[PDB]
RNA sequence: CAGUCAAGCGUUCAUAGCGACAUUGCUUUUUGAUUCUUCGAUGUCGGCUCUUCCUAUCAUACCGAAGCAGAAUUCGGUAAGCGUUGGAUUGUUCACCCACUAAUAGGGAACGUGAGCUGGGUUUAGACCGUCGUGAGACAGGUUAGUUUUACCCUACUGAUGAAUGUUACCGCAAUAGUAAUUGAACUUAGUACGAGAGGAACAGUUCAUUCGGAUAAUUGGUUUUUGCGGCUGUCUGAUCAGGCAUUGCCGCGAAGCUACCAUCCGCUGGAUUAUGGCUGAACGCCUCUAAGUCAGAAUCCAUGCUAGAACGCGGUGAUUUC
RNA sequence: UCUUAAGGUAGCCAAAUGCCUCGUCAUCUAAUUAGUGACGCGCAUGAAUGGAUUAACGAGAUUCCCACUGUCCCUAUCUAC
RNA sequence: UGAACAGCCUCUAGUUGAUAGAAUAAUGUAGAUAAGGGAAGUCGGCAAAAUAGAUCCGUAACUUCGGGAUAAGGAUUGGC
């Protein structure tokens, strides 16, 4: 017989299957329109997920109850040392897809980025790239061939950059390594600027602005294997029901004699990969200044890393974006960021967003002071102190 | 903003931290965290507590601001 | 909410499921209410329709003078007793929950308010502002 | 459940909406008829949980007609994408009420689903009552108590490794499969259009909200074997300090992690069409959205985007072993 | 008025005994095929086949109320095996 | 300790026997805690929670006068 009563599905039909992500690195599927007027700037970047926080920012939007009044939101931080550009790559178009047909690196390769090329760095020659090296030591022989070759074809032309690992507090020691399509116009021009910028760095803010609205790529948190329940979100069975309550009851008719591909079932959970849109950033920070938190109303010297550094990832030392909302992933994972696929107006994604404070206090508990100035300030002397 | 402070310890509250508590004779308790409100929904009284600022006044433990 | 909705209020959370009994904040001479229905509320499977504070409920009264009894009418949740985020990023919570009775369209049948009542339900009903005594 | 004719109803008026006397049909969610399969056993009602499908569409999208001034309402078309509730009584399917809602539409999948649950009913053995029987006993008459077994096998599904493709590593392409967002309210329009008055909208814009989904833990709440700190009982270590035992002795707080519409954030825009309304224009010197041609258009379809990446689909690139 | 050997008296009831039936009225609830109190031409109650009550007692059957609570809204976390 | 051959700890005495090691996924069995609400769940408050000792106060209808009755409902409890 029919349903007796009607109610929405489990989860979604569209994010299957929910099985582990191929690499730790979320792949970018798609980048924004070219437009062949504006110059050339890359399309996305690459950051490290830090922590979240508490900001309080004087919310503008005529009609709201809370127009021109203050309202507090909660943000997160990556990290975004400077990328290096080492390497670019034609794609020409053909009736089976794109492909890439060359690809060009550069003459000099740091010692964290080949890292990526090695399973075991410590017991190695290390010989990466170095009859490539000798491709150079000519004017232009091998090299300013393939460009052109570029050039006369690969309608679309991405760089590969690689991360600064080194100046993370992470451990990993091992660059990330993706490519970035160049969103300007005359590829011909696309290629002088990659080749410009072989060996070169190129900060965040070259890229990002603020206010803008951009989006964020990355793997989400993994949970191991999960029961159906929590996977997704179905109603416990009473209390007395024998052989376990936390399942599914019914798991298809007698017809068709097939378990259906739409029941929930038990499975891993998490360490998939996801593409969150719509999240305005807030502030684009600058490693090189201290009073990184510090906003015109503040006017204290405190960067943005709260007190004991953030938790589970350390300090901040290098530039960062700290964009409203959560984005997916946790702590110390690589996070892709890409600018907005179409143009929002929408009188949200124009707003005008200008801070007030920043909650640079500990993480690691119910943090009650910002700055170890105030904490002496408030507590007075102690034993410690003399 | 303005920085609230603590009904019951008088730590200093900060947007977005703490509990309000509104009594129903109509006046407000701020608590700045689970502690001090669990503590106050057991009638403790403050001047007992050794850590509230209460507690540190009324028994002079570092008052060398006013001589 | 509905008829006398003068306005929009942000969500706040639920606090107030069908079959709870809160105290009578007016003089009308009811003790307390007793929640059937939530204005404004979804459908769902096994979902019990909850209440907010500033929600126009179903209600009926289990203690008050005869009068009252054996019969449904709207009311208005004053007190929530539930923590909820107010936008300017405070959590706050009385110590009980409280309504009031009033017509459909949102006139008060009591005339005075015991205790105090919450600012998000004050804003949206102007009746119940009125003779609101304090408001947070 | 749907048609065909049209005597009448409808102030006139068959067909706005109905429609008698007749007649043609469709379905197998009723109940019948039959006994074809199963009696060396296919676990029977109902409820709970869950998925998908059908459309004879309840609401939402777009339209057509009216005995459509407006509002409300009725009939009909494309339409199954999306949703269709919380309770009182009853074992109930069914039914009747209370209330919210845009709506509380109808059905199938061995009258879906018991090695998924429950056992309230029916339907063993105990027992009571009424009627019947002389009696043992009978009663789709009523009541009460009455054991719910096994999956480690194959397949399916969900996840998870994996040989061979000279080796290894990195960056990619995208065939194919899946797909998602949904609905309401308030303000303004505007007490305007319309209407004698009574009443009384809509288009655009704004703030939110319902249901659903994917994340996340800055804050709040929960969680405590951090056995982290403190306190308390009984006993033991001669006393003190410090400790053991009481299956985590008990209580208060309690970081980290996990977690909650009990918390926060986010959830895209292009084309082609359906119904329908049009253009030119014959057939048919007139006329016609149609025949040739053609314009706009729905929550529809395919795309953009999102998810896996063929483990026998593919590309680029680095290095490629010396007693 | 026919008729039996006598024609259900005292009592009691939609009761564990009533098909019609979810009987009618009142209460109980926002809403009750439940419960209770009444009515009784009662298919088919009824007197040691024992009738009617009945304090106390009951791992007996049923209804409501107060406190209580993850039974539930709506799930989450922790420990041992 | 305590009313107590109740539960808990110890003395004499007797054992240290029950295949082990390594991790801490799902579902389990056993044990628990949960904000707001409080039976709306369910055939049915099933299960669980709540109360609990002792001292003092107070204790209804009904009744076979014996009970009901720990009725109900309150207050106190440590150490010196
Ligand atoms: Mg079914
Ligand atoms: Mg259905
Ligand atoms: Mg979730
Ligand atoms: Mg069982
Ligand atoms: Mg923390
Ligand atoms: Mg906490
Ligand atoms: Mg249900
Ligand atoms: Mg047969
Ligand atoms: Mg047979
Ligand atoms: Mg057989
Ligand atoms: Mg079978
Ligand atoms: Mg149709
Ligand atoms: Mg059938
Ligand atoms: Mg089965
Ligand atoms: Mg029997
Ligand atoms: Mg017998
Ligand atoms: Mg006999
Ligand atoms: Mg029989
Ligand atoms: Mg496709
Ligand atoms: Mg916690
Ligand atoms: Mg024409
Ligand atoms: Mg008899
Ligand atoms: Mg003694
Ligand atoms: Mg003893
Ligand atoms: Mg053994
Ligand atoms: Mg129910």
């Amino acid at each position: 017989s029919h349903r007796k009563y009607e109610a929405p599905r489990h989860g979604h039909l569209g994010f299957l299957p929910r099985k582990r992500a191929a690499s730790i690195r979320a792949r970018v599927k798609a980048f924004p329109k070219d437009d062949r007027s504006k110059p050339v700037a890359l399309t996305s970047f690459l950051g490290y997920k830090a922590g979240m926080t508490t900001i309080v920012r004087d919310l503008d939007r005529p009609g709201s109850k809370f127009h021109k009044r203050e309202v507090v939101e909660a943000v997160t931080v990556v990290d975004t040392p400077p990328v290096v550009v080492v390497g670019v790559v034609g794609y020409v178009e053909t009736p089976r897809g794109l492909r890439s047909l060359t690809t060009v690196w550069a003459e000099h390769l740091s010692d964290e980025v080949k890292r990526r090329f090695y399973k075991n760095w410590y017991k190695s020659k290390k010989k990466a790239f170095t009859k490539y090296s000798a491709k150079y030591a000519q004017d232009g022989a091998g090299i300013e061939r393939e460009l052109a070759r570029i050039k006369k074809y690969a309608s679309v032309v991405r760089v590969l950059v690689h991360t600064q690992i080194r100046k993370t507090p992470l451990a990993q020691k091992k660059a990330h390594l993706a490519e970035i399509q160049l969103n300007g116009g005359s590829i011909s021009e696309k290629v002088d600027w990659a080749r410009e910028h072989f060996e070169k760095t190129v900060a965040v803010d070259s890229v990002f602005e603020q206010n803008e609205m951009i989006d964020a790529i990355a793997v989400t948190k993994g949970h191991g294997f999960e029961g159906v329940t929590h996977r997704w979100g179905t109603k416990k069975l009473p209390r007395k029901t024998h052989r376990g309550l936390r399942k599914v009851a019914c798991i298809g008719a007698w017809h068709p004699a097939h378990v259906m591909w739409s029941v929930a079932r038990a499975g891993q959970r998490g360490y998939h990969s996801r593409t969150s849109i719509n999240h305005k950033i807030y502030r684009v920070g600058k490693g090189d200044d201290e009073a990184n938190g510090a906003t015109s109303f503040d006017r204290t010297k405190k960067t943005i890393t709260p007190m004991g550094g953030f938790v589970h990832y350390g300090e901040i030392k290098n530039d960062f974006i700290m964009v409203k909302g959560c984005i997916p992933g946790n702590r110390k994972r690589i996070v892709t960021l890409r600018k907005s696929l179409y143009t929002n107006t929408s009188r949200k994604a124009l707003e005008e967003v200008s801070l007030k404070w920043i909650d640079t206090a500990s993480k690691f508990g119910k943090g009650r002071f910002q700055t170890p100035a105030e904490k002496h300030a408030f507590m007075g002397t102690l034993k410690k102190d003399l | 903003m303005k920085v609230e402070i603590d009904s019951f310890s008088g730590a200093k509250i900060y947007p977005g931290r703490g509990t309000l508590f509104v009594r129903g004779d109509s006046k407000i308790f701020r608590f700045q965290n689970s502690k001090s409100a669990s503590l106050f929904k057991q009638r403790k009284n403050p001047r007992r507590i050794a850590w509230t600022v209460l507690f540190r006044k009324h028994h002079k433990k570092g008052i060398t601001e006013e001589v | 909410s509905g008829n006398g909705a003068q306005g929009t209020k942000f969500r706040i959370s639920l606090g107030l499921p069908v079959g709870a009994i809160m105290n009578c904040a007016d003089n009308s001479g009811a003790r307390n209410l007793y929640i059937i229905a939530v204005k404004g509320s979804g459908s769902r499977l096994n979902r019990l329709p909850a209440a907010s504070l500033g929600d126009m409920v179903m209600a009926t009264v289990k203690k008050g003078k005869p009068e009252l009894r054996k019969k449904v009418m709207p009311a208005i949740v004053v007190r929530q007793a539930k923590s909820w985020r107010r936008r300017d990023g405070v959590f706050l919570y009385f110590e009980d929950n409280a309504g009031v009775i009033a017509n459909p369209k949102g006139e008060m049948k009591g005339s005075a308010i015991t205790g105090p009542v919450g600012k998000e339900c004050a804003d949206l009903w102007p009746r119940v502002a009125s003779n609101s005594g304090v408001v947070v």
